[PDB]
């Protein structure tokens, strides 16, 4: 979409493609930077 | 496949 969209999908775990996530209010929140095309629809 | 969540408010 832009120069680098950012991951900041929610999960119950440090997902494969954010290793780097954070457990709030029990779910996960992601803080990577990733965009190999438009996005994940 | 990333995630379903992708912030990118700017093409």
């Amino acid at each position: 979409e832009e120069y680098k969209c950012y991951c900041t999908d929610t999960y119950s775990d440090c997902p494969g493609f954010c290793k780097t996530c954070k457990a709030e209010f029990g779910k996960y929140i992601c803080l990577d930077l990733i965009s190999p095309n438009d996005c994940v629809k | 496949t990333a995630c379903s969540e992708c912030v990118c408010p700017l093409r």
